[PDB]
């Protein structure tokens, strides 16, 4: 749910 | 994983192709610095640089083979080391100066604009001098930076249980490839066998000091966070909370 | 300059013979562990290890060639690193345990007695596991420990005498590199395996640096909370890192 | 002065 998580997938 | 089948030249090419861009600072237009002003610029730069680092990381061979959790862990652990080695690299040609950006070239004494930060500048500048004294090559730089990403957090890979062991072995295999790549570069440069080993040792030992600078930088940035000298981005706070809680 | 004139096998012998002894803890099984008492034991032990380290350092080839100012700085910078690699080394044969002393063998759940110390124990145990996985040899260990002494503080040194001292240190560091390689060659590693293992060992020093920095901060906070009385020696080593 | 400095002589 962390921002890092989002950018790793994006 | 088609990362372990790469040639030494293909490793270099991949890393060079993966290189992030040199971002600019908003430093406008040139008003006299303050403590809040410089912290603002530096951290703003860091946040923008972080977004690019994450996409660079995904282009480091072998990295995207790792689980989402492990990729997150590696970046959380190594993000400030990666920024700092990049800073040091583009500061090589400017002795006594830190090139945070083409329009943000800071002298040593400008680190005194922020409390306790000049000591961190001093360490970054010393590292830059060592790179310059070693005549560090660009192909060497991208190898060292990738090594930092894969190496820094692999020991803290908690859960030495089950398919996390497979992960750690994969990371070590890629690290060996990059090692081979560094040696290949030196062999190509005409270094003797003894010279190669010595230079390899010299470069990797610098990563010990880069770790040190990161740990100190993390502590300083945290102190600046708590004193609310500067508002940090949500992303920065997350990367910072990874070394705390 | 001596030291530089040493062969690899001469380098190895000097380091092996300079090895400090394994000390005992003042651990008293009469009383149960408290945060204060475990911090007391560990720091008492560190203090007594320091005195032996200081004398060990002087037997590391090239070290006594440096100024007193430079010897102090190197030791101030690397002391906790040097204690930790030794600890991790003698903990190799004890999976899931840290052999601080022959009478002081602690697992991670005993580290939980001190607030925030189990994180540091976890990192130490992982490194020990890493050394064990690599089948780290004694000769390799003493090379690595001397490398930590000469390297960790070399970057935090103007003048030309300061450059002469820096160059001298790197001369000796290159000598140990030659020594490590020669060891791996004698051990029968392939040319490729040699530089691969050299890299593996040196990359571990980055984690040891990390453990030291986390250790320094933890010890410092314990001090600022008056959990444990520290020797004047330890207070001065701790002070050398400023910290907060 | 400093103990370490003193110990490095003894
Ligand atoms: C603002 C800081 C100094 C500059 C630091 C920093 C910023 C951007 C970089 O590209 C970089 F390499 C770097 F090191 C980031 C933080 C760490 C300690 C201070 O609070
Ligand atoms: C008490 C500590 C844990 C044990 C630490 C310690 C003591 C003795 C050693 O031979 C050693 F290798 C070591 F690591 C010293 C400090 C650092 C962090 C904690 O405050």
């Amino acid at each position: 749910h962390k921002i890092l998580h989002r950018l790793l997938q994006d | 994983s088609l990362a372990l089948s790469l040639t030494a030249d293909q490793m270099v090419s991949a890393l060079l192709d993966a290189e992030p861009p040199i971002l600019y600072s908003e430093y406008d237009p040139t008003r006299p610095f303050s403590e809040a002003s410089m912290m603002g610029l530096l951290t703003n730069l860091a946040d923008r640089e972080l977004v690019h680092m994450i996409n660079w990381a995904k282009r480091v061979p072998g990295f995207v083979d790792l689980t989402l959790h492990d990729q997150v862990h590696l970046l959380e652990c190594a993000w400030l080391e990666i920024l700092m080695i990049g800073l040091v690299w583009r500061s090589m040609e400017h002795p006594g100066k830190l090139l945070f950006a083409p329009n943000l070239l800071l002298d040593r004494n400008q680190g005194k604009c922020v409390e306790g930060m000049v000591e961190i500048f001093d360490m970054l500048l010393a590292t830059s001098s060592r790179f310059r004294m070693m005549n560090l090559q660009g192909e060497e730089f991208v190898c060292l930076k990738s090594i930092i990403l894969l190496n820094s957090g692999v020991y803290t890979f908690l859960s030495s249980t089950l398919k996390s062991l497979e992960e750690k072995d994969h990371i070590h295999r890629v690290l060996d490839k990059i090692t081979d790549t560094l040696i290949h570069l030196m062999a190509k440069a005409g270094l003797t066998l003894q010279q190669q080993h010595q230079r390899l040792a010299q470069l990797l030992l610098i990563l010990s000091h880069i770790r040190h600078m990161s740990n100190k930088g993390m502590e300083h940035l945290y102190s600046m966070k708590c004193k609310n000298v500067v508002p940090l981005s949500d992303l920065l706070l997350e990367m910072l909370d990874a070394h705390r809680l």
